[PDB]
């Protein structure tokens, strides 16, 4: 997270850290949206070009933390998955289209004061809170800049933008089931998602029910934090009948 | 799930977070 701030103990409690087992390293982030269920970003899992393309047994998540290095005992909870599902119609060759992808925890995990849940949205959430100027949160052990790596969970929070100006940031196809996050270059505040923040929550509070809903997943940047550039968020709502799909189906 | 998105250590001890009000005032 760039030009964000540390996490209070307890302030995301559905942040999901996700390792590759050997060599152990921290690829990207990711959510608990129920007991056995993790939400993530298919590049997380799938990307040819820069040698990703991963099965169950590769990977972990850790879920419950706070210190991206340290341990925590008690408090943290390390799970294995028993499958990953990628989006049929996700699009790496171009354009990050459809970056999504679930996966299912071996075991339940137990929820405590650090380990909860975020709601997914319906059509009266996505229609009141996905507005332009309108702030979600983002979250994530990734890079403080462009160009080290924080000690404790980084938060930012940052305006939806309007189409037409996300549109126009980039030359890439952007899709309606993307969209853009951050400050315009007029507007003074600066922050931004960078790497190692992929694939995990940009998250909202509803103010007619006081909940947490998941409307993006980090997807993609040109760069982190650049004047006139916007982060790029998967669109939880435009997918989320994919999303039941498959857990209703669990396999 | 009938449980989701409420945080024990704030929305269930009534506290607020640091800058939640923020997402808030961006409502009006
Ligand atoms: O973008 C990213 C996340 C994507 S990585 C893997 C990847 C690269 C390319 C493609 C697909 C996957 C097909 S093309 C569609 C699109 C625009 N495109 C990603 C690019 O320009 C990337 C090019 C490589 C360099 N970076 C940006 C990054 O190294 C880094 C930079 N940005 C970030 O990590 C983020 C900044 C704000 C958010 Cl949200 S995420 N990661």
């Amino acid at each position: 997270i760039v030009e964000g701030s540390d996490a209070e103990i307890g302030m995301s409690p559905w942040q999901v850290m996700l390792f590759r087992k050997s060599p152990q390293e921290l690829l990207c982030g990711a959510s608990l949206i129920s007991d056995r269920w993790v939400l993530t970003a298919a590049h997380c899992l799938l990307y040819p070009p820069w040698d990703k393309n991963f099965t169950e047994n590769d990977l972990l998540v850790r879920i419950g933390k706070h210190s991206r290095t340290r341990y925590e005992r008690n408090i943290e909870k390390i799970s294995m998955l028993e499958k990953i599902y990628i989006h049929p119609r996700y699009n790496w060759r171009e354009n990050l289209d459809r970056d999504i992808a679930l996966m299912k925890l071996k075991k339940p995990v137990a929820f405590s004061d650090y380990i909860h849940p975020v709601c997914l949205p319906d059509r009266e959430t996505a229609a009141s809170l996905l507005q332009a100027g309108y702030k979600g949160r983002v979250t994530g052990w990734g890079n403080l800049k462009e160009t080290g790596q924080p000690s404790v969970l980084q938060v930012v929070n940052l305006p939806i933008v309007e189409r037409p100006v996300c549109k126009d940031s980039t030359r890439i196809r952007i899709t309606d089931n993307m969209f853009c996050a951050g400050y315009k270059p007029d507007e003074g505040k600066r922050g931004d998602a960078c790497e190692g923040d992929s694939g995990g929550p940009f998250v909202m509070k509803s103010p007619f029910n006081n909940r947490w809903y998941q409307m993006g997943i980090v997807s993609w940047g040109e760069g982190c934090d650049r004047d006139g550039k916007y982060g790029f968020y998967t669109h939880v709502f435009r997918l989320k009948k994919w999303i039941q799909k498959v857990i209703d189906q669990f396999g | 799930e009938a449980d989701c998105g409420l945080r024990p250590l704030f929305e269930k001890k009534s506290l607020e977070d640091k800058t939640e009000r923020e997402l808030l005032e961006s409502y009006i």
